[PDB]
RNA sequence: AGCGAAAUUCCUAGUCGGGUAAAUUCCGUCCCGCUUGAAUGGUGUAACCAUCUCUUGACUGUCUCGGCUAUAGACUCGGUG
RNA sequence: ACCUCGAUGUCGACUCAUCUCAUCCUCGAGCUGAAGCAGGUUCGAAGGGUUCGGCUGUUCGCCGAUUAAAGAGAUACGUGAGUUGGGUUCAAACCGUCGUGAGACAGGUUGGUCCCUAUCUAUUGUGCCCGUAGGAAGAUUGAAGAGUGUUGCUUCUAGUACGAGAGGACCGAAGCGAGGACACCUCUUAUGCUCCAGUUGUAGCGCCAGCUGCACCGCUGGGUAGUAACGUGUCUAUUAGAUAAACGCUGAAAGCAUCUAAGUGUGAAACUAUCUCAAAGAUUAAUCUUCCCAUUUCGCAAGAAAGUAAGAGCCGUCAAAGACGAUGACGUUGAUAGGUUACAGGUGUAAGCAUAGUGAUAUGUUGAGCUGAGUAAUACUAAUUGCUCGAGGACU
């Protein structure tokens, strides 16, 4: 059922991909928009966005940040 | 293939199933093979 | 991969006589040794790409980050430095040579940068077409016509993005694909390229190994004469 | 270059004196008259002394070109005038002995009988 | 628009480079336009590496590229040129005029530039 | 064409904060003190001490 | 930075002609064509005047003004072309590199050649 | 009497031939005449319209197919703005 | 009779085309009352392409002429701050009719009827500043993606399959490649108005030869580097994943068959791509490397003062850039550019010196004369003695 369909300023190239094939080149956008999806159009907003970093494995570059190491947050 | 909205057995043996959440009749013989039941 | 690629300054268009006794559009280009740089993977720097540095020139002009970034790869001062995208070969301080990446007449593609014309409009650089003006052209006589999309919020309200209007014609990287290769001088270090390529007397050329035709070949090699003087 | 109704020249026993481009056969949307492909033209004048008359479509070959192209071979591909043979519909030219130089480009699709008419082949 | 000040034509281009060659070449030294500082610079040096032969056919060779202006006419600059500017300056390969750089104009601050000849 | 909203006194400024000229060189004359610009001439009448302009 | 522009000439100079003439365009030249025909191989010529002297190396191009069957051909024959034989024949009186009274002539005539 | 789809006529894109490769626009003629028709003139007008309907030739960039060269310019700099 | 008449610019065309795909084609198969060579339907399919003209004025409507294809519609029955008024119909007039008339015909025709200096935004390129996460320094995984994403013809195959038999090939391979995008000036050309060579003179350089200011480059011819087509060269195709229409195999429900329901698959230019890519202002401001220093000392750290010892920039000969800035080669150390030699390339045997032709003109002087753009050497000149930005690793 879910697709992912996206269409920009750009025309002629209307995105639509599907669940298999977004495994196979992006992931990180996806939770990206789908969290931005519940964020109002502010200025903060896309500056809030970026506090979710979106990873597809266990780790991630702020280790150094001591990261409070949890689940489901 | 076909378009309906409604199958029916249309040849001697005209097996009706339900293929990809269409309704479809089905025939031995590849004349009677509709879709959208 | 399979994407082998040499660089070189095209001195300008000229001619010669291929295979067949046929003469092809011939553009020449001066090639230069080359020597990597770098090979950073897919995981090195995140990217895949090959840095490989040429035209070895004087070190008065250039950059002593270079010089060292040349040192501690183990190369020479060097005057261009570009990478090749999508490639993992050219191991680290090789003189690399187009004999060994491609074949004398093989299928390959070529990137060309074009002679700068500054801001020329669409019309020049999208080759629009223009009907006919007679009885009457009105106060103008050239325009690429209608932008036309929506008056107030019917249909899109705006102009379509990428619309080809008014901008800059030439000093554009452009890519023509499966082009064969005329003629390779390792003496004077030379490569002719057939087709109409773009550059200005003075503008330079990359070579890569073809991507749809990689292994096919045609000869337009040099023909030699059946009279000759 | 031969385009869309740029007369060009007959050089062979018709009966016909100019003749038209209407169109270009072949692949689609040619829109030039190039050595190698027939084309269809139109007659506006025309003797009545032979079997095609004024009024009538007819078809062609262009054989020679004025200007011309850059030929492949080494030579541009160039004549005095930009000249075709008015076919019988087909590629033979309604000529029954065919005078002047024939395009070596014809071969692309055919027309061997222009040149197979004539003594020479130039 | 239609009929008004015609401005810097070919012909009007050609004739003003003219006679500031000739200006050079009779006053010695020129404060002009940069841009054509340089072209009179150039002209001035194929007129001098022209002239080293003193004969009858670089008289009328130059005879359609000097303007007669206040001091020197056509055939007077002839032989100025063919006499002391010509071989002057004709011991160096080239170099045979220098061009620099001055200021702009008062009213317009238009770059200009002085040519002066010089071995 | 024309503009239906004016652009503010403060979009003004904003937007002539470009029109201002590049920055310019420097050249110091060893014999006549000035400095000058780069290949130019100072107003001492001379291109880098070659004497090939007046006083003024 | 560095820059040769004699290139140009040494792509053309792997297989160049000797013949490679600058003159005044305006002679009248032939030009042999071997067609190597199944029976009787033939080397048909194909002489007329010059008209246009150009060409930057191999590219020596010279047109080539003949006439057969009633037909005329002015074709820009390329000095290298292979299967192509190039002589010079006539050097006539000419002031030009492009002149075009001699293809205001008639028959039965002759002209007279330089001093 | 004469006239005709004629600047003209729903029917009508009248029709026939010609013009036009191509013809509802055009000419001659037969004329489906809301509607011809006689100084609101019927009607040819040789000559011609600073009007027009259409065809075409010598001839040309009007065009098939546009291109370059020089510019007043515009881009830049300065003065007014 | 409403958001809209203290207005909401429309018919049609050219151009720009995009989009949904109820598809024309390509791509793909089914069903086929499909005999085969080809295919009728159906859907998947927006991904691309998807005729020129004469005529009502015009694409369209008649006709002639085209390919596999010359799409079902919207974008104010798209377009008009991009263009046009083409005809009704302007201001005038006619023609047949009506009204005794101003005038009119849900009648026809000629004269003849459209403004935009773009503020933002949409949009195409180039910019200044700063951040650019130590200065500089090279290059990009990538964020929102778009363009070529269309594809035929010819030959053999093969007179063998299919039909049965005449009939009769797709299939497999090859080249040519047509729109579209791409660029070139190499051949050709148009130009080249700072090249040369002829040209009629006014009028001249006192005069004449030679030419001169001028006469549409004065005329036109060729033409330097060239610019562009009037030309050349490319490609699409195909393909991987998963699917659609489609076909299914075991196989249940229904002890049996049977594409989906659990398993096992293919499949299209349709989505990502595959041909082409590159972008951290991605403030998501990133990663790597390199030269430099990090010399004890002072913003809600600019590592403070020696803010380089490293690099770049300013500017010029210039363009390789380029709307202009920027950007870049070279910078008295130099071939980076201008001028000289040879001249590249091109014009095309200059001129008189004497003779021939009575004379126009030519000849030993001659492939010399010349090259404005341009080429290898050539400091001869220019690019300066020069100045500016410019580090202690910010924050973790």
């Amino acid at each position: 059922n879910e697709f992912w369909y996206h269409h920009s300023q750009y025309i002629g190239g209307i995105k639509k991909v599907s669940g298999r094939d977004m495994l196979k080149k992006q992931s990180d956008k996806l939770v990206y928009n789908a969290v931005k999806g519940m964020l109002p159009d502010n200025r903060l907003s896309r500056r809030w966005i970026t506090k979710v970093h979106v990873f597809k494995g266990d780790k991630h570059n702020m280790e150094a940040q001591k990261p409070t190491t949890l689940n489901w947050s | 293939m076909k378009v309906r909205a409604s199958v029916k057995p249309i040849c001697k043996d005209c097996k009706i199933i339900k293929r990809h959440q269409i309704v479809r009749v089905i025939c031995k013989t590849q004349k009677h093979k509709q879709r959208q039941g | 991969m399979e994407i082998r690629g040499i660089f070189g300054v095209k001195v300008g268009m000229s001619q010669v006589f291929t295979t067949n006794n046929e003469r092809l559009p011939i553009t020449v280009i001066y090639c230069e040794p080359n020597q990597v740089a770098g090979v950073k993977t897919e995981a090195k720097d995140k990217y895949s790409a090959t840095l490989l540095s040429f035209d070895t020139v004087e070190n008065k002009k250039l950059n002593k980050p270079q010089q060292g970034f040349f040192e501690k790869n183990n190369l020479k001062p060097t005057k261009h430095l570009q990478e090749i995208r999508n490639m993992t070969g050219f191991e680290m301080g090789q003189q690399i040579t187009p004999q060994n990446l491609f074949q004398v007449g093989e299928y390959v593609d070529v990137s060309a940068i074009s002679k700068g014309r500054g801001f020329t409009g669409a019309i020049k650089r999208w080759n629009f077409k223009i009907g006919p003006l007679g009885h009457g052209a009105g106060y103008p006589h050239r325009f690429q016509g209608s932008v036309q999309a929506g008056r107030g919020g019917a249909s899109a309200q705006r102009v379509f993005k990428g619309k080809k209007m008014s901008g800059h014609y030439g000093h554009e990287k452009v890519t023509v694909q499966n082009l064969r290769i005329v003629g390779f001088d390792e003496a004077n270090m030379l490569v002719l390229v057939s087709g109409a390529i773009a550059g200005p007397e003075g503008g330079v050329v990359l070579i890569r190994t073809a991507k749809k035709k990689p292994g096919v070949v045609k000869p337009i090699e040099l023909a030699v004469q059946t009279e000759k003087a | 270059m031969v385009s869309f109704m740029t007369r060009l020249n007959v050089a062979d026993n018709t009966g016909a004196k100019q003749v038209g481009i209407i169109k270009v056969l072949g692949s689609t949307r040619k829109r030039y008259a190039f050595l190698g492909d027939v084309v269809v033209v139109s007659v506006k004048d025309a003797i009545p002394s032979g079997m095609v008359k004024k009024g009538q479509v007819l078809r062609a070959v262009i054989v020679r070109t004025k200007k011309g192209q850059q030929r492949k071979d080494g030579t541009h591909l160039k004549f005095d005038d930009n000249a075709c043979v008015l076919i019988k519909e087909d590629k033979s030219p309604r000529g029954t002995r065919i005078f002047g130089p024939v395009a070596r480009e014809l071969r692309e699709r055919g027309y061997n009988k222009i040149l197979s008419l004539a003594v020479e082949v130039v | 628009s239609y009929i008004n000040k015609p401005g810097k034509t070919s012909a009007w281009r050609v004739m003003t480079v003219r006679q500031q060659v000739s200006a050079v070449l009779a006053y010695g030294k020129i404060e002009t336009t940069l841009k054509k500082a340089k072209n009179t610079q150039k002209r001035l040096d194929k007129l001098i590496t022209l002239a080293k032969v003193d004969n009858f056919n670089n008289r009328r060779q130059v005879k359609k590229w000097l303007l007669n202006t206040n001091l020197f006419d056509v055939d007077q600059l002839m032989d100025h040129l063919f006499s002391k500017v010509a071989p002057k300056y004709e011991k160096t390969p080239g170099g045979y005029s220098r061009v620099l750089k001055l200021g702009p104009r008062r009213g317009d601050a238009t770059e200009m530039a002085i040519l002066q000849l010089t071995d | 064409a024309v503009q239906q909203r004016r652009s503010s006194k403060h979009r003004r400024d904003k937007r002539r904060s470009h029109d201002a000229l590049t920055a310019q060189a420097l050249s110091v004359c060893q014999k006549c003190g000035k400095k000058k610009l780069f290949h130019r001439v100072c107003s001492c009448g001379m291109y880098g001490d070659l004497r090939v302009k007046k006083a003024y | 930075k560095i820059n040769k522009q004699a290139l140009i000439d040494l792509v053309e100079q792997k297989q160049l002609k000797a013949y490679v003439p600058e003159f005044s365009a305006g002679d009248e030249v032939n030009v042999a064509i071997k067609l190597k025909e199944k029976e009787k191989v033939r080397i048909q010529n194909f002489t007329g005047t010059v008209l246009r002297r150009r060409g930057k190396g191999i590219s020596e191009t010279f047109i080539v003004r003949k006439t057969t069957d009633g037909i005329p051909i002015e074709k820009n024959f390329q000095i290298h072309n292979p299967n192509i034989s190039i002589e010079l024949k006539r050097r006539g009186k000419v002031r030009r590199a492009y002149i075009s009274y001699m293809r205001e002539r008639s028959g039965k005539a002759a002209k007279i050649k330089e001093r």
